[PDB]
């Protein structure tokens, strides 16, 4: 499993 | 360009309706006319174009992983050879891929990067940057995978220098830094103790901070803390 | 066309990876020059074309019809009107719907219809005539809504008269091709009676037949009666 | 809600 990165927000 | 006719608050307009349909690439084409109208951009509207972008590079960096997977099950002893046909298609999303980063990079270097001068602005396209050469690197294999990782790793420094002198250890931009440089050093870097040093202290110094903010900015740093935890748990 | 110095083996082999990576623009140009090479297409290769526009044309539709609700609610008693962007933006995306529809259809007629002599392959293409026209006329709104109508309906009957003589009532291109032709009379064409009844008709008549089917075709058969069975619950 | 058409089968 790859690490989590900064996600969008809208 | 294409949108060199369009009014700046009419593509800024558009690139929020295609946000609505979620037509990512023409959002991020919207914003790309926007920022070459050559004014820095607001708070609102760097967001609409990081948004437009890594849903764009996303949906790439997805499809490069896909065929990669399959081409390197094609080169292994035991498997009927099938032509060039998963290469070519690989290199095809590839250069598309690579294309989208250097023109994000192309943004940031001429001129939002030299324009921004406070430390939210400043900080978010240096991230940017940062992040942006990541995803070059990810697909990087001859003599400038090396350079594209020095690259990324200059900008997301430069990024943290600033972060760590100006922003609260509980700010959004600086914890999202901190995330994806902690991400660089794990995935990219071959540096799994530094990733996993940089996302501990990063929590617990945002931890230390929650006290001092409204319920709502407490929402949005424990969101990205809880990502650290989330990394801090697969790494460990 | 671009696809025009590939091999047509090639060109399918990528539509394949194309769809693995979910890459549907690519796989529909890809398919796009298979069928450019003049050769009819075999039972896989048609679903690859079918599943390729399918998936592009889908996007579009559900961005316009997003674009088309802001539109609508933008155009009532009270809205501050915002300009012209709103309208312009839903234009933009229906004219590119359009475009892909009218390259569906030329491929049809140049020449995929008139070279398939084979029930399966005749069916299938006739039943895509009557989906592409009907797409156009979900956006469609003067004086050629009517006349798209009309062609969508033209279509549907052709293919309707040729499984009703030629396919037992199970085979999947049937049903799929009623199912289709109920959400037209229902969704289009004004006639939900006429939906109800087909759908309920085309049910009974499958469930029927279903004892002479092995068990992967009844798999298939009642994957397609169940949605039968979902409109008429939708629709009573 | 709309009305279900054939889906897609790979
Ligand atoms: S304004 C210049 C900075 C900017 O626009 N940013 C984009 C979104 C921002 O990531 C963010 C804010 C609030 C909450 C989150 C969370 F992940 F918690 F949901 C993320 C942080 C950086
Ligand atoms: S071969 C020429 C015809 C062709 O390719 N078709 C595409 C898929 C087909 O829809 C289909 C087959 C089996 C099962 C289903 C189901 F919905 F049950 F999953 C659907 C029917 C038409
Ligand atoms: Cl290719
Ligand atoms: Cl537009
Ligand atoms: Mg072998
Ligand atoms: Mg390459
Ligand atoms: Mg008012
Ligand atoms: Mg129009």
């Amino acid at each position: 499993q790859r690490s989590t990165s900064t996600p969008n927000v809208h | 360009g294409a949108m060199g006719s369009m009014e700046r608050a009419s593509l800024i307009q558009k690139a929020k309706l295609a946000e609505q349909a979620e037509r990512y690439e023409d959002m991020a084409a919207f914003m790309k006319g926007a920022v070459e109208k050559g004014e820095e951009l607001s708070c609102e509207e760097r967001n609409l174009l990081s948004v437009a972008y890594k849903n764009v590079v996303g949906g790439q960096r997805a499809a490069w992983r896909v065929l990669s997977s399959i081409e390197q099950k094609s080169n292994e002893e035991g498997s009927e050879e099938k032509g060039p046909e998963v290469r070519e298609y690989r290199e095809k999303v590839e250069t598309e891929l690579q294309g989208v980063c250097d023109t994000v990079l192309g943004l940031l270097d001429s001129h939002l990067i030299k324009e921004a001068g406070d430390a939210e602005s400043r900080v978010f396209y240096l991230k940017m940057k940062g992040d942006y050469y990541r995803y070059l690197a990810e697909v990087a294999t001859g003599d400038d995978k090396k350079r594209i990782i020095d690259s990324a790793r200059s900008a997301y420094q430069e990024a943290m220098d600033i972060s760590k002198k100006e922003m609260p250890p509980t700010n959004p931009i600086r914890l999202g830094l901190a995330l994806n440089f902690s991400v660089f050093h794990y995935e990219i870097a071959n540096s799994p103790e530094e990733a996993i040093s940089l996302a501990k202290t990063t929590f617990d110094e945002a931890m230390a901070d929650l006290h001092t903010l409204s319920e709502d900015s407490y929402k949005d740093s424990t969101l990205i803390m809880q990502l650290l935890r989330d990394n801090l748990t697969l790494w460990t």
